[PDB]
């Protein structure tokens, strides 16, 4: 799982993270991004399917974040606009070979493979 | 959520009797497991208990015929009785689902076992 | 576009139909259906290797492991191609399942059409049982619904 | 063979409590056999109606439009007894009141249906004068 973007912004600014997967055994169920604030535990941003289509966002990035696909580099992308000072984040990506959809797909025990992660920090 | 309690100190050769409260919600998936954690190893499965009636129980090797698990439904209680205590058991243990994903952790009950 | 279907039928009364599509080729396979006659609770959900059903569930033999892995959760690399995990069983014993998996497949190395779905009576402890049948089964219990995989269109 | 038995039942005033408890015998006695329990109610002339049943594989509980929280049933697994709680009785609910169980995997709607539940028990009579 190799990401690839980030930095820094201000507030209203705009960011374009990206996500590789690289060297899984089996294919992609749930691939997606996950936060840690500055001292915060490490809360679900926005997943995506295998389908391409089926997404999964959290409600203080609903609206805002927009998770993406390209399959073709099996790549993930997640564009973060207008981001806030709580978005100041190392971000994880996060993947699956496995999912119960009775469960959250927005939860860090619902997943084994994790990338190195990104820092996404936002000024004011 | 989960609600330990039972333990303490007890000299080689003695025993304990460790209940759990465990919440409706996480009692009615009828697979609970006390499992022991040694300050720096993890906190391995020591018993479970799942299935119909009163469930059935199984233990891991280390407590194999010594430890014995069982469960009250009306009450949603989980108790475990562990007999002949060795000082390899002096551990904090707790309760928590398995064969799914793990409830947020309680507080526990620390088992020390010296005399 | 393989669409693949399973009617688990037992000497109790436990029942039920599961049903497995797979867009791809080698890609994820959905596993969805309901199961009745449960008890309320974590039951076993295995695809065990030879579809037979002569003497019954026995028949169908131990899990599927092409790969020669031990016993583990669905989630974990090391665990049986035919290691889905448990299943979840409410107070009217009925286990509505969905479920995602991209390590078992209809086609392939990984095929599981004419395997046989086998549900179980406890819980699967996912290789975590600390002995040497957690390592194997997973401490699921018997055997009490199991019916062959086929393909549905 | 499955085998049922109900008791409790009597001559009760109007607005009493009763306990109509069923005690079940021989049959597959392993435990990873479930049925669905259920009370039935037959009046002299009428058909059998079916108030409250119950899962003995957990504790589901589901009650006909004729009762509301009047009836409530309750399960012993330990005893393989199943309890019914009869209080506010009214007057129209004097009949006979068997127990009986079938098959656990019914589907909703006919788990409360006397035409798909199998053994059937001796049945006692539970009369409620005004
Ligand atoms: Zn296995």
């Amino acid at each position: 799982l190799q990401e690839s973007g980030g930095g820094l912004v201000q507030a209203g600014g705009s960011l374009r993270l990206s996500c590789a997967a690289s060297g899984l055994p089996y294919r992609t169920v749930f691939m997606g991004w996950f936060r840690q604030g500055p001292g915060k535990e490490r809360e679900g941003v926005a997943v995506i399917n295998a389908d391409g289509v089926s997404t999964y966002y959290a409600d203080s990035v609903k609206g805002r974040f927009t998770i993406s696909q390209d399959n073709a580099k099996n790549t993930v992308y997640l564009q973060m606009n207008s981001l806030k000072p709580e978005d100041t984040a190392i971000y994880h990506c996060a993947a699956n070979h496995f999912f119960d959809y009775s469960r959250d797909p927005l939860a860090t025990a619902e997943y084994n493979y994790w990338g190195q992660g990104t820092q996404v920090t936002v000024s004011s | 959520q989960l609600q330990e309690s039972g333990g303490g100190l007890v000299q080689p050769g003695g025993s304990l009797r460790l209940s759990c409260r465990a919440s409706e919600t996480l009692f009615s998936l009828y697979a609970m497991g006390w499992y022991r954690q040694a300050p720096g190893k993890q906190p391995e499965l020591i018993a479970t208990i799942s299935g119909g009636g009163e469930g059935t129980g199984n233990y891991a090797d280390p407590v194999k015929g010594r430890f014995t698990i069982s469960r009250n439904n009306a009450d949603n209680m989980v108790f475990l009785q562990m007999n002949n205590l060795k000082p390899e058991d002096t551990a904090v243990y707790y309760c928590n689902v398995y064969g799914t994903n793990l409830a947020p952790w309680g507080q526990g009950t620390q088992v020390t076992v010296s005399s | 576009a393989t669409k693949a279907v399973c009617v688990l039928k037992g000497d109790g009364p436990v029942q039920g139909i599961i049903n497995f599509e797979q867009k791809e080729s080698n890609g994820p396979v959905k596993v969805w259906g309901s199961i009745k006659g449960l008890t309320e609770g974590l039951h076993g959900f295995h695809v065990h290797e030879f579809g037979d059903n002569t003497a019954g569930c026995t028949s169908a033999g131990p899990h599927f492991n092409p790969l020669s892995r031990k016993h583990g959760g669905p989630k974990d690399e090391e665990r049986h191609v035919g290691d889905l995990g448990n299943v979840t069983a409410d107070k009217d014993g009925v286990a509505d399942v969905s479920i995602e998996d991209s390590v078992i497949s209809l086609s392939g190395d990984h095929c599981i059409i004419g395997r046989t779905l086998v549900v179980h009576e406890k819980a699967d402890d996912l290789g975590k049982g600390g002995n040497e049948e957690s390592t194997k089964t997973g401490n699921a219990g018997s055997r009490l619904a199991c019916g062959v995989i086929g393909i549905a269109q | 063979q499955v085998q049922l038995q109900e008791s409790g039942g009597g001559s009760v005033q109007a607005g009493g409590s009763l306990r109509l408890a069923c005690v079940a015998s021989g049959g597959d006695t392993r435990p990873y056999i479930t049925y669905w329990m259920g009370w039935y109610r037959q009046a002299p002339g009428k058909e059998r109606e079916g108030v409250a049943t119950i899962y003995t594989g957990g504790s589901g509980t589901y009650y006909s439009d004729s009762v509301e929280g009047r009836f409530t049933i309750s399960q012993d697994k330990a005893q393989r007894t199943v309890y019914l709680q009869m209080n506010d009785l009214k007057p129209e609910d004097t009949a006979m009141y068997y127990c009986a169980a079938g098959n656990g995997a019914l589907p909703p709607g006919r788990r409360l249906s006397p035409q798909n539940m199998d053994t059937w028990g001796p049945g006692t009579q539970v009369t409620v004068s005004s």
